[PDB]
RNA sequence: CGUGGAGGUCAGUGACGAAGCCUAGACCGUAAGGUCGGGUCGAACGGCCUCUAGUGCAGAUCUUGGUG
RNA sequence: GUUCCUGCCGAA
RNA sequence: AAAUUGUUGAAAGGGAAGGGCAUUUGAUCAGACAUGGUGU
């Protein structure tokens, strides 16, 4: 009991905004929500709260790891779902992140399959100057956007795609 | 060579109005390229008299568009304005490209609103054969741009903005490609050096260019995306030049090359061009381009703000935070804001004590980007710090003030805060601090009960996007209360600009004594 | 290594690749002076002129026709 | 060429930003440098005729603080 | 110890 | 106040960070004769 409570206080801790190591943070969250699926009520507080702490995050690639673990306790733990038909997902929703978005999306609508795991270093601002100034080299523009799977394309990568199969000319390169 | 003689000119008017001929026009025209090129150069004519020079300005930017309609009358097809195919419109054509550059001149030496509105009425009946050329419609929408861009009468901007629309809105072929381009490049490198007194003249050229992006949906989508990736690679260039050790250019100090108000003009016109477009009736249930652009402009956004938490330049991120959140009110796009301000207020200015108390003048929060570092650790500008810091939290949090999701907005917000109130030493930051925690608290007891009412689940969007929508905005706690905080800051800056026009009134008397 | 060898030719010295000298400018009855010698020489504002006075310069400049050498600094950058 | 001192002078320049400093920017001079642009700076100072002071480095004995 | 830049005249 | 030390955050990289050279692919900016006249 001591060790969740000083959890659902640490959620709350105003440094865990700006910690390099959100990602263990997230694991660790993982671990012991699955480990307290009998105590139904505590893990629906973790997830209320976790809402709570993420609709203030600047930090994609963890909100994306919350919403894909919360995806993933859902299954373990169905009664979660439960929340959603007895208020913050529709901020989410509406969230300027494209992923973010989509991820909110999946969990309300339980359309699980289309998501891989959100991988830490993805979503990162310094990778999304590297994809949107076209030059990575292990480029945006060498792949042919003309014919490509709407459905196929990430969300991320969308705006890219209106872009270049309005551009013509430069598409492929 | 012939002189102007004021008969001269009068016969040639004469015979305008009635039979001209394409003899008649080159020589008109040539005469006046004679007079717009005295100053600045073999010629045919030669002017002497005044009163030759004004009638033959007059007569010619004021009737030889109507000659020249009246050989060449164009067409209107589909809205736009087309000469018709035959050999006499290509002799016309060759005599307007024949005084289309005299044109420009008078559009570049352009120095007050009736001048300009006279050489751009002319130039819009000559239109539809410039429309052939590139040297001559580029430096024309240049030019005017360049007018546009540089004039400090707010009339004269109207006009040429005007001119721009209405010019724009009948081709959109030729042009539209260019204007846009020009005008944006104008907030990239002529910006013009901001001040209190340019203010509402580049708030004017942003209010304006803004349009022009949005009457072509996809055109724009075209051009935006390029120039915001163009501010983008900046951002990269800085970014990566700090932190890398290479001693290329200006490892410590690349802040300059980013952090100036060319660039903060860029996000901000940026915010209201896709605000615009993105606004719910022009959306009209229909998804626009622009909006797709969105999350790139915030994730430049707050790229740029993080890039530096020093004191220094708490006032530009001051900037581009209202931005975001103009960006939000008008798309409904959820923008995380909060955190960048939680984290400014671990500084050495929100929190340590002032050191010095000079008691030099106010900062100027709204129209100054940067510090001047004399007002670095200072009483005013802590207090005026804090001053804009606290309204800033009330727009955020007064943009959800009606919605349903607001108290689960509040709590990690309101427990943050007093954390900090409770660990801060400054007691006037504290009590404006607090203020905003009982509100925000307040309209959350104040959504509670209004929600203890409702039946409608989260995931009924319809129901949700109804909440009160018979309540006014600004009768919720937190915006009764933070209307009346816009007005205060509102009549302040009336006051200042009241004041300061008053201050060229005064020095203008000076000069009549002078 | 300098030397005078390397010295310009006297037609050529002193000469921007404009064509102009540049003569160094403070107010407008400065400016007058070089009213009729546009072809010789341009202007340059010096620079501790306040924004206001650049302006109404450029205006007389512009008027007389005379080459400014450095026009939109202080009222635009570089 | 550059640095100060004084007299005279430009009805000089200045919050619409003076002086100082930086500027792998533009122009000029063979060069010492000069002018402009930008940055920085935030309240006064500069150009010009005269007389008067007055141009950047090297290295040693070592000394002190501080760090092994 | 060296002695802002350029130039000039010049033994033995 | 410099000089100096430590925690936290961002980025790059590899056992050092590191440069110069070549090729590659791209992105982005500037690029007048407004040629004086005549002719149908
Ligand atoms: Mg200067
Ligand atoms: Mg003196
Ligand atoms: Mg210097
Ligand atoms: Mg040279
Ligand atoms: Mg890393």
């Amino acid at each position: 009991d001591r060790y969740y409570r000083t959890l659902y206080e640490s959620l709350f801790d105003p440094r865990l905004v700006n910690s390099s190591k959100q990602g263990i943070y997230l694991n660790l969250l993982y671990k012991s929500l699955k480990q307290d699926a009998l105590n139904v009520e505590r893990v629906e507080a973790f997830v209320k709260r976790i809402l709570q702490v993420c609709s203030h995050w600047l930090n994609v690639g963890t909100i994306t790891g919350f919403f894909f673990l919360l995806i993933q306790l859902a299954k373990t733990v169905p009664q979660i779902k439960n929340l959603l038909t007895n208020w913050e997902i529709n901020n989410f929703i509406n969230h300027f992140h494209p992923t973010v978005k989509t991820y909110a999306n999946a969990y309300v609508t339980g359309e699980t399959e289309q998501i891989a795991k959100p991988d830490l270093g993805l979503f990162t601002l310094s990778h999304f100057l590297d994809r949107f100034v076209y030059r990575s080299a292990k480029p945006v523009n060498t792949e042919d956007w003309l014919t490509k799977k709407v459905e196929d394309i990430k969300p991320e990568d969308k705006f890219f795609y209106q872009y270049f199969t309005t551009k013509k000319t430069a598409d492929g390169k | 060579k012939i002189e102007l003689s004021l008969k001269l000119v009068r016969k040639w008017k004469k015979q305008l109005h009635d039979s001209p001929s394409l003899k008649l026009l080159r020589n008109i025209i040539s005469a006046f390229k004679v007079a717009v090129n005295l100053n600045k150069e073999d010629y045919k004519y030669a002017i002497t008299d005044e009163k030759a020079f004004h009638e033959l300005m007059f007569m010619v930017l004021k009737d030889v568009p109507q000659a020249i309609q009246k050989m060449a009358p164009y067409k209107i097809v589909k809205g736009a304005r087309t000469l018709p195919n035959g050999g006499n419109v290509s002799r016309v054509s060759s005599i307007v490209k024949s005084h289309a550059g005299s044109l420009l001149i008078l559009l570049n030496d352009i120095t007050n609103t009736e001048t300009a509105a006279l050489v751009l009425h002319s130039v819009n009946e000559l239109m539809p054969y410039l429309l052939s050329y590139r040297r001559i419609l580029k430096e024309l929408i240049k030019s005017i741009v360049g007018v546009w861009s540089t004039t400090r009468e707010l009339e004269t901007q109207i006009a040429s903005f005007a001119f721009l629309i209405n010019t724009t809105k009948e081709f959109k072929k030729s042009m539209l490609e260019t204007t846009l381009k020009t005008t944006y490049s104008t907030f990239i490198k002529s910006c013009r050096k901001t001040n209190m007194r340019s203010m509402p003249l580049i708030n004017f050229q942003k209010n304006s260019a803004a349009e022009l992006f949005g009457i072509d949906e996809v055109l724009g989508y075209q051009v935006g995306f390029e120039y915001i990736r163009q501010l983008a690679i900046h951002l990269r260039n800085t970014m990566n030049a700090t932190t890398k050790k290479s001693s290329k250019i200006n490892s410590a100090e690349a802040y300059k090359i980013v952090y100036n108000w060319q660039f903060c003009h860029s996000l901000d016109f940026w915010s209201r061009v896709l605000s615009f477009a993105c606004q719910p009736e022009k959306e009209n249930g229909s998804e626009s381009p622009l909006r797709q652009l969105i999350y790139p402009l915030v994730q430049v956004t707050l790229g740029v703000i993080r890039l530096i938490p020093t004191p220094q330049f708490f006032p530009l991120r001051f900037y581009l935070i209202k931005s975001l959140i103009r960006l939000s009110q008008n798309s409904g796009v959820f923008i995380p804001i909060y955190p960048l301000l939680s984290e400014i207020l671990t500084s050495t200015a929100f929190t340590k004590a002032p050191k010095k108390s000079p008691n030099l003048a106010a900062f100027d929060f709204e129209h100054n980007i940067k510090c001047t570092q004399a007002y670095l650790n200072t009483k005013i500008y802590q207090e005026g710090l804090s001053e804009q810091f606290v309204d800033l939290l009330g727009d955020y949090f007064a943009l959800y003030c009606k919605n349903i999701a607001f108290p689960e907005l509040v709590t990690p917000v309101i427990i943050s805060l007093r954390r900090y109130i409770k660990t801060s030493t400054n007691v006037k930051l504290n009590k404006r601090l607090s203020t905003v925690v009982e509100k925000l608290n307040q309209n959350s007891t104040f959504i509670q009960e209004k929600r203890s009412d409702v039946e409608f689940g989260p995931t009924n969007k319809s129901e949700v996007s109804r909440f009160l929508n018979d309540v006014a905005w600004n009768k919720t706690p937190l915006g009764s209360y933070v209307a009346v905080q816009r007005e205060v800051k509102e009549e302040k800056a009336r006051l200042m600009r009241e004041s300061m026009e008053e201050q060229d009134k005064e020095r203008e008397t000076e000069e009549a004594k002078l | 290594q300098p030397k005078i060898g390397y010295g310009s030719n006297k037609k050529t010295k002193f000469l921007s690749p404009s064509g102009h000298k540049t003569f160094l400018v403070a107010n407008v009855k400065d400016l007058e002076t070089l009213t009729m010698h546009t072809k010789t020489y341009a202007a340059e504002i010096a620079h501790n002129i306040s924004a206001k006075n650049r302006v109404v310069i450029l205006a007389r400049a512009k008027a007389l026709g005379i080459k400014v050498t450095n026009p939109k600094g202080r009222l635009a950058l570089e």
